[PDB]
């Protein structure tokens, strides 16, 4: 018979984002008080990624949950209060996310 | 209330 492979359920990465002139190269939905992106969580996800763009070429997926920008947390933070994390994070945008599989 | 596509 056939044995499930070693299967990797969740991931928290750090992943260092190099800003262009255009920016960073994604979207991101939620927050606390804002309608959330998956089921209930009220947190900050990835909405969308621009291939072959800045996050994409930082490891950067779709649905990614982010918690912490540049030692930056994000737990209970409003939509905007992350959409000012990120404007302002600079050239270097160093995120810690959370990754399902599926 | 939705805020699912703030791009940057």
């Amino acid at each position: 018979l056939l044995i499930e492979p070693a299967r990797i359920e969740e991931e928290e990465l750090t992943l260092t984002i190099l800003r262009q002139t255009g920016g960073l190269g994604i979207s991101i939905a939620g927050g606390k008080g804002s309608t959330p992106y998956k089921g209930d969580d009220e947190g900050i996800f990835i909405s969308r990624v621009s291939e072959e763009g800045p996050a994409a070429r930082a490891g950067v997926r779709v649905g990614d949950k982010l918690l912490e920008v540049n030692g930056v947390a994000l737990q209970g933070a409003e939509h905007h209060e992350a959409v000012e994390a990120l404007r302002g994070a600079g050239t270097a945008v160093q995120m810690r996310v959370w990754r399902e599989r599926m | 209330q939705e805020e699912w596509e703030t791009v940057m």
